């Protein structure tokens, strides 16, 4: 009965490199983290100034 | 050929060392280039400065 | 007298957001100050050195400073002589005692000029209008002695003589000293005599906008990231039976 | 303050019992043509114009 | 074992903004607590740098400030950030109290009350603040106000001269105010912590007034970053003033030194006292005017005794929601009138706004509450 | 003070969530954003707006009558 | 239920001096913690009343103080209580640190360390304090000292002029110091609480260094009244000075205004820096002199790393007990030399006392400790 518990679909929120159920997410692992960290790196570079 | 962001993560963002090193190295060059472009933008939209006024008084 | 009028919007070269003052125009203005106002209007806060970066140059400032004679420090006998002019000291001029301003101009105080643009509502325009305003009294009316007429003035009964059109000059290179050209320049200088920081202020202001223009979006995208876990979270309620 | 003939008469005509602080004008001056006062408002000490 | 939890110091810091459970639910109206904090320190911080250059002494008072603005490297931004931060400290204080009523937060008695104590003190502080440059507004501002204690029966006179150091405002009064303007923000800062202490006892209220225990999130990520962004916004605003419109909220006549002989027919306290100003003079009484002025603020401490509704937030309360905005607009009215001369329209309307204020908080909102109960069948 | 683990009692609720590095920070920012703020604005205009226009009407009429009280004053004084 | 225990505020107060368990055992050497507290507030309190009359500005500095002493109702007692309380604050600070070493209290690292931070800050504060009246000692005192940072390689010059606001001591320097002399005691007061926070983590040490858990008494009665009596004694002393010998500990020449031209061959910092003064000049080096001056105080933070004994208090340690007093007397020596001109006997003896100081704390006491271990068979 706890085997009726499927995780609700998220395609509606997923980053595009991650939409495919047949694609390993390790490929976009670097790219995805890179981006968000670049975002904060720049940010902090901005506060720094 | 991976991605710019990917290659960027591996070589500099992964370790908090290089991550931080990158931003202190990246802040130095940013302060310089942003101050250039900025002041330039500030002058270009002006020109009643004391810059273009000097040409007249090199003497005394 | 109970009724009043307010100034228009003269399109100053420094009215726009990121707009510097006209340094050429600040120059002529100091001239208007020295030849005309300076013999009635104290300017206790500005100095010859303050002019150095702004309008004039090193040697030029020295020279203009030397064209007066101020009472320097006492000497050995407790003297207090006079000396050429430094750069150091300011423009403390017209009168010693404040009431001596009243003894000259009939019972009227020509207030400090460093003040001006920030001490009167409307700023430059009120001084611009008050100078180039000068008009003639219509019916009803009166006046005491020469309590001149001015519409852009509380009560309309000033004590200040209109020292505008007396065409004085030295607008180096060539500039017509008309009433209006003379008024814009005094004001433009008076703006700078009140808010010297004026141009830097706005230069930084540009960077402040330009910086926040990169930061606001960024420090906002950061908060999204972290809250996204919460924003797309899914609830299910599964009670027994 | 040097009061004119007109001002003296106007103060003498005022209805005294209607006043918040009842006082005749002639008991507030020694010479009717001269009123001498402390330039301080009894409410909060500002200067009356 | 995690030192972040057992170290006597960190505990406090863990409890303040790391592990403290907060509603997954709060919105922007909860930011003004950090903003007030930020305000308080930034104020303390620029304020201090001005003190390394300021003076006191009536002769040099005005002169020193100009000295700073013109001579002191960067003295201008510091001076203007201080003066503009002061206004921002009121915008937030105002917004904070606002958030509070709407959402019913005032049900935390001790916390609310410490906050009222926090209000009077920053008011008392900012008042002394503007007397310092020794401008026209500074002198009579410092006069029109202080006097009020002279309305107090039997001893009013004594006190007003005791706070003065003379028979008027001079020598004794500027140094006094500077010193008090220096020690107060520290004391406030303490009180703030006690405010915050009592707050941690219940945790935060939220937009629904319901109770978020069933859905708390860690202050870690969440509210730290939502406080940072927020603070950046507060910086944008403070900098917009300082760097583009330095005197927009400042009375141009606090320039031009003092003069116990003058008094420039106009004169009003800084914007943030206008609503209060309006109230006081909208009463033909020395005693009543000041009595009413006091009640105007001390009524906040009365609000909780007139909570009548069975719900806590106004989130689901249209009737009260209407009276809330009527209150805000009406305060915006008092602010506007306060800013005008005591003449024709302006008198009677500011007189109506006053009555409204007190009748709204004392009769209207409490009744709106009961009717809503009755409508819901509660 | 109150810590997680000692807050309150919760029965049978599942909560699925996703890593931030796996989703977008701005899903349908404009697509779903605008419609919603319209919806929240609509939902509240009627309780927020009215008192403000009331002040607005009283502010413009108030200054009006202030000028027309003195300036307009004369008016007539004919003899 | 007893509200004295569950109310967020009282808790703190219950923990501070009501229910807190303390050794049935402590003696008078434990009073200086209250005395330092008292000192701190009384200092803050008279200090503030002087600020409502003081100025800054080099022209009026000296004039204002005399104004206070002569014109200000009671300004004299306030002024002298402030100046004398300042000395008392050192006598206690000194005694406190004394009590500490003897009894091994320093084993509470965090607490001891906060106390060192408390020492440097009140030193830094009191230094700025005496520059204020703008007397002769104030000027060169403010000069001889500050300069020292000019001994720091490569950047010394920059810093000393940055702390100065010019190229010498003037305008920029008096206002600066006043402001810092104002904000420091508040900051100290905070640090004190953290000092006290860490102290409550272990409770108090006692004359035997053993451990009193087996015999604790409530702070209630006991140490509250033994603190009151104590404070009365501190009042007797402070008042004895103020009311009978106001300038006994004060350099008579801080009277007579400043003068960058003069310098009166004598000049020494206030008594409480004499031992330090002696050390610095007992070294023919700009760098070494100041380096040694620093170590002279920063060595306290070194003491715990040289605890060598198997017992905690020196109560049962004759050998160390002797080296302790040799330290005190030797400090009394440095104080005396510091007070004398750099001439014949005085040089070589103050040079010996310095070496002694460092050799005693760094080699002698640590060895005395080990020998005692060996004697006991430990
Ligand atoms: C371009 C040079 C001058 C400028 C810009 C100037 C500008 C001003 C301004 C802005 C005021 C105060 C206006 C106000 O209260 O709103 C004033 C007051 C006055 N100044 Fe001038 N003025 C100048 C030259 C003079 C001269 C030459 C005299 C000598 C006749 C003079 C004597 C006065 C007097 C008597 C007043 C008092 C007006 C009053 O308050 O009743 N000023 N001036
Ligand atoms: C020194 C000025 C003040 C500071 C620094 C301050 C700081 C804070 C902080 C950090 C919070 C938590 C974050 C938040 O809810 O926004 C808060 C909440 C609160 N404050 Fe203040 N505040 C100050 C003035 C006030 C005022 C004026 C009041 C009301 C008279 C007040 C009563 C409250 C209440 C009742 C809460 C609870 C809010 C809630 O739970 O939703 N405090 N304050
Ligand atoms: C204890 C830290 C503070 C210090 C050291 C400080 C010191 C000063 C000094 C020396 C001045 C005169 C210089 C000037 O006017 O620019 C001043 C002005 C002022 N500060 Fe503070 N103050 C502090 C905290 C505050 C606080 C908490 C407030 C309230 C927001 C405040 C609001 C003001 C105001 C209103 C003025 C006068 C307004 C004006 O500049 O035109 N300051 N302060
Ligand atoms: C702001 C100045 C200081 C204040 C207000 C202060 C306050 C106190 C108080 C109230 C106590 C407990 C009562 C007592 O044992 O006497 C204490 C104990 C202590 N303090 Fe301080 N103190 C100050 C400076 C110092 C200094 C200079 C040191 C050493 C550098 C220090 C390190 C200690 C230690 C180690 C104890 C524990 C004493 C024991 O357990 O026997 N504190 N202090
Ligand atoms: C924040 C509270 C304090 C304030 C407001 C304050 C303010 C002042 C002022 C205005 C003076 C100059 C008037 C005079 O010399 O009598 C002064 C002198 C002094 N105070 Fe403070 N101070 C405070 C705390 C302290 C502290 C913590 C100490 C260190 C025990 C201290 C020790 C001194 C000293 C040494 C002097 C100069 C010595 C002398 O009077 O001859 N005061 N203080
Ligand atoms: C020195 C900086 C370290 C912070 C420690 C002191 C500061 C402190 O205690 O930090 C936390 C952050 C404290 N609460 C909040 O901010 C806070 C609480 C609920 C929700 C939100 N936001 C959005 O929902 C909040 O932002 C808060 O913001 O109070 C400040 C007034 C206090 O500041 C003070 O005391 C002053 C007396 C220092
Ligand atoms: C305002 C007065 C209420 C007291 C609360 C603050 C004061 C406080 O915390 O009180 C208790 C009394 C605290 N400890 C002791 O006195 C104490 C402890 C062990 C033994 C003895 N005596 C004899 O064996 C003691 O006397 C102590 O004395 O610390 C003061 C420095 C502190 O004072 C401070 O913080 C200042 C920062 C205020
Ligand atoms: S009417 Fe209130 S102070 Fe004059």
């Amino acid at each position: 009965s706890h085997t009726d518990i499927k995780v609700p679909d998220f395609s509606d929120y997923r980053r595009p490199e991650v939409l495919d159920s047949t694609k390993s997410s390790k490929e976009s692992s670097e790219a995805r983290k890179g981006f968000s960290y670049l975002v904060t790196a720049t940010t902090t570079v901005g506060v720094a100034y | 050929a991976p991605t710019l962001t990917a290659r960027l993560y591996s070589l500099l963002f992964r370790r908090t060392s290089t991550f931080a090193l990158t931003i202190v190295v990246g802040a130095l060059f940013f302060e310089r280039a942003f101050d250039q472009g900025a002041d330039a933008i500030y002058e270009h939209i002006n020109e009643g400065k004391l810059w273009k006024h000097i040409k007249h008084k090199y003497e005394n | 007298s109970d009724l009043e009028l307010h100034p228009p919007s003269y399109p100053w070269s420094h009215r726009g957001l990121l707009s510097s003052l006209d340094h050429t125009s600040i120059r002529r203005g100091f001239q208007v100050y020295k030849q005309v106002c300076s013999s009635c209007h104290s300017m206790d806060y500005v100095a010859y050195r303050h002019l150095v970066g702004v309008c004039y140059t090193e040697d030029e400032a020295k020279a203009l400073a030397e064209e007066v004679e101020v009472q320097d420090g006492p000497n050995e006998d407790g003297e207090m002589f006079m000396r050429p002019g430094k750069l150091s000291d300011y423009f403390p001029k017209p009168y010693p005692n404040p009431e001596a301003a009243r003894a000259a101009n009939n019972g009227a105080l020509p207030p400090d000029l460093s003040y001006i643009v920030r001490a009167r509502h409307g700023g430059e325009d009120y001084v611009f209008s008050l100078l180039t305003g000068y008009c003639e009294p219509p019916t009803g009316v009166s006046l005491r002695e020469g309590l001149y007429f001015n519409p852009y003035f509380p009560g309309q009964a000033i004590g200040m003589a209109p020292p505008i059109y007396n065409e004085v000059l030295e607008f180096d290179d060539g500039t017509p000293a008309t009433m209006s050209q003379v008024a814009k320049d005094v004001c433009t200088f008076l703006r700078w005599a009140a808010e010297p920081e004026h141009d830097h202020r706005k230069r930084m202001g540009l960077k402040m906008l330009l910086m926040m223009g990169l930061l606001l979006p960024l420090v906002y995208a950061m908060k999204r990231h972290k809250w996204s876990v919460l924003k797309s979270r899914k609830l299910a309620y599964r009670p027994p039976k | 303050r040097h009061r004119t003939k007109k001002e003296i008469d106007q103060e003498a005509a005022v209805e005294v019992s209607q006043l918040r602080d009842p006082q005749h004008d002639l008991e507030r001056v020694k010479k009717p043509e001269w009123v001498i006062l402390i330039g301080v408002c009894t409410h909060l000490g500002c200067v009356p114009i | 074992t995690n030192i972040r939890k057992s170290h006597p110091l960190m505990k406090i810091v863990n409890n303040a903004f790391i592990d403290l459970p907060a509603p997954s639910n709060i919105s922007s109206w909860w930011n003004f607590g950090s903003l007030l904090g930020i305000c308080l320190i930034l104020q303390i911080l620029t304020g201090l740098f001005l003190a390394m250059h300021y003076t006191s002494d009536t002769t040099t008072a005005f002169s020193s400030v100009t000295h700073i603005c013109r001579d002191v490297n960067y003295g201008w931004i510091i001076r203007y950030m201080h003066a503009n931060g002061a206004s921002m400290f009121f915008i937030c204080l105002y917004m904070h109290v606002g958030r509070g009523l709407y959402y019913g937060s005032y049900t935390f008695l001790e916390t609310w009350n410490i906050g009222v104590i926090l209000l009077l003190t920053v008011m008392a502080t900012a008042f002394m603040g503007y007397v310092l440059p020794w401008g026209q507004m500074s002198f009579w501002g410092a006069t029109v106000i202080t006097n009020l204690l002279s309305a107090i029966p039997y001893i009013g006179t004594n006190l007003v001269e005791w706070i003065w150091g003379g028979f008027s405002v001079d020598k004794a009064t500027l140094t006094r105010f500077f010193a008090f303007h220096f020690i107060l923000p520290f004391i406030i800062m303490a009180i703030a912590m006690v405010h915050l202490l009592f707050l941690h006892e219940t945790g935060s209220n939220n937009p629904t007034g319901i109770s978020s225990d069933v859905d708390k999130i860690p202050f870690h990520p969440y509210y730290t970053i939502k406080d940072i962004l927020g603070a950046l916004l507060l910086i944008l605003a403070l900098m917009l003033l300082v760097l583009f419109a330095p005197d927009l909220l400042g009375d141009p006549d606090n320039y031009t030194p003092a003069n116990p002989l003058n008094t420039p027919p106009h004169i009003k306290p800084e914007w943030y006292f206008l609503f209060a100003y309006a109230i006081l003079r909208s009463i033909p009484n020395k005693l009543g005017g000041v009595l009413a002025l006091a009640f105007s603020i001390l009524i906040l401490a009365l609000i909780p005794l007139l909570h009548t509704s069975k719900q806590r937030s106004m989130m689901f309360r249209p009737l009260s929601q209407c009276l809330f905005w009527a209150l805000v607009a009406d305060l915006l009215t008092l602010t506007w009138i306060g800013g005008q001369p005591v003449e024709h329209p302006y008198i009677t309307i500011g007189q109506l706004a006053s009555v409204l204020y007190f009748l709204l908080i004392l009769v209207l909102m409490p009744t709106a509450g009961t009717i809503e109960n009755k409508l819901l069948k509660w | 003070g109150r810590q997680f683990g000692h807050l309150t009692r919760v029965r049978h609720v599942i909560t699925y969530s996703l890593s931030p590095f796996e989703q977008r920070a701005f899903p349908h920012y404009f697509s779903k954003g605008i419609p919603n703020v319209l919806r929240r604005t609509r939902a509240c205009i009627l309780r927020v707006a009215p008192p403000f226009v009331a002040f607005y009407l009283v502010y413009t009429w108030g200054t009006q009558e202030f000028e027309k009280s003195k300036r307009k004053n004369p008016a007539a004084y004919e003899n």
